[PDB]
């Protein structure tokens, strides 16, 4: 896998899981960013469009990483640090797979895409 | 601000038809898809080659498919503002 | 400059007669096809 | 792949020179800037005018700057792989 990244903002797309059990989202600054109401939007080759919500209040702080793991990873919810996506088994497995960071208002702030 | 100008700045382009580039209306996107201007990354094409200049540009949409002073200045406004975010 | 006095758009419709594969005929381009339409005619 | 190339797709290119695009070494950097094609965002321009085809952009390549057949198979490669991602 050629690993490919974009990061407009505070906020990058880290790390992405080859095996799809997280995706992984790291704040690179010295500033704590707000994430409520922001979405993660994972599209594998041509499989559905896969949307998560971030919670309405939620903050990254300074230099801190979020891992976002799916159901299947057996993962325990520990908000801060680690959340878990209870409805869906898997971030998905493929040849291309691209993990996109958009904010509240609906635009794609950060990327990472795994490819071959 | 308009609602196509928010949704193309929003998000890459990607196979987007021309059409949906702010100032790009049905006439002025006829005209370019009648000079081979199918998608809207082949408008962003020229905009780079332009060196993302103002006054090349909006000339440029102008004389090749009569888009008028509102359309241009639109158009130009969502790429520059596009490649400021995605280039 | 061998096609000069013809209008992007008639180098066009010429390109599409052809069947030569193409894109936008622009300034940056323009060369380039009035050479694979001098490569067609010559041929 | 070499180090050119692994630098050049991972991150968007912004306003990085010619010559940190694939294929592009010193003599073919040197020509294209002084046809107007300082920035590798003026040649992605190119690639994108021209429909991201292979032929019509490799020959471009070997009639403006006298690119070898590695060179522009090299810049060629990197531009869609690049596009693919960050377009």
């Amino acid at each position: 896998f050629s690993q490919h990244a974009r990061t407009s903002g505070r906020v990058a797309v880290e790390e992405v899981d080859e095996e799809g059990k997280f995706v992984r989202l790291r704040n690179k600054s010295n500033e704590d960013q707000s994430m409520g109401n922001w979405q993660i939007k994972r599209q594998n080759g041509d499989d559905p469009l896969l949307t998560y919500r971030f919670p309405p209040k939620f903050t990254l702080k300074a230099g801190q990483v979020v891992t976002i793991w799916a159901a299947g990873a057996g993962a325990t919810h520990s908000p801060p640090t680690d959340l878990v996506w209870k409805a869906q088994n898997t971030w998905g497995c493929g040849n291309s797979l691209r993990t996109a960071l958009i904010n509240s208002t609906g635009e794609e702030v950060a990327m990472r895409k795994l490819v071959r | 601000t308009s609602q196509k100008h928010r949704d193309f700045v929003a998000e890459p382009m990607g196979e987007k038809p021309v059409g949906s580039l702010a100032g790009i209306g049905e006439v002025l996107g006829k005209k370019l898809e009648e000079r081979g201007f199918d998608k809207a990354y082949v408008v962003l094409g020229q905009f780079l080659v332009l060196k993302k200049d103002e006054d090349l540009f909006r000339e440029w949409l102008k004389d090749t498919a009569g888009a008028n002073a509102k359309q241009s200045r639109d158009a130009f406004g969502a790429l520059r503002e596009w490649a400021d975010a995605f280039l | 400059d061998n096609y000069a006095d013809l209008s992007d758009t008639e180098l066009t419709t010429l390109l599409r007669r052809y069947n030569i594969p193409h894109g936008p005929v622009v300034g940056s381009t323009r060369r380039l096809y009035e050479k694979k339409i001098f490569e067609y005619e010559i041929q």
